[PDB]
């Protein structure tokens, strides 16, 4: 349930830098490695915190 | 094994730091991670 | 200690 | 668990751009509202992550 909001957080945070067609990857690369069970929101969140903060040290041009 | 994952990727024009960052910030994944890369 | 950062 | 692992980077992230005791005492804070508990790593995971998101829409200079 918390993983809920958490995720929900993350997601607003991650349309703001990473495009649609990246996250749609990202989405792909979830369902075939997870399916729809509950570790693949959690790979989700570990995965977009950790792209979000290497996106940062690159140089967000946002 | 995976070192030639991240050579690819390094292939692509991009510094070896980075790439191993995004390499295992998309776990296994060599195209995630280039896709992730060539969207910067 | 995870609330820890020393 | 994946918990403690998600908490792990925030802290690492954290720490490159808020003073360390700052956060620190941000720390005893939580433990002194949350106890031993999740819901205390639960907390600070959500107010690490947005002090960083808002550090970043700022400007982060570091
Ligand atoms: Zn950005
Ligand atoms: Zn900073």
């Amino acid at each position: 349930e918390w993983t809920l909001e958490l995720l929900e957080e993350l997601k607003s945070e991650a349309v703001r830098h990473f495009p649609r067609i990246w996250l749609h990857n990202l989405g792909q690369h979830i369902y075939e490695t997870y399916g729809d069970t509950w570790a693949g929101v959690e790979a989700i969140i570990r995965i977009l915190q950790q792209l979000l903060f290497i996106h940062f040290r690159i140089g967000c041009s946002h | 094994q995976e070192k030639e994952a991240i050579e690819r990727l390094k292939a692509l024009g991009f510094p070896e730091s980075l790439v191993i960052q995004a390499y295992f910030a998309c776990e296994k994944n060599e195209n995630l991670a280039a896709n992730f890369l060539l969207s910067q | 200690n995870p609330l820890e950062f020393l």
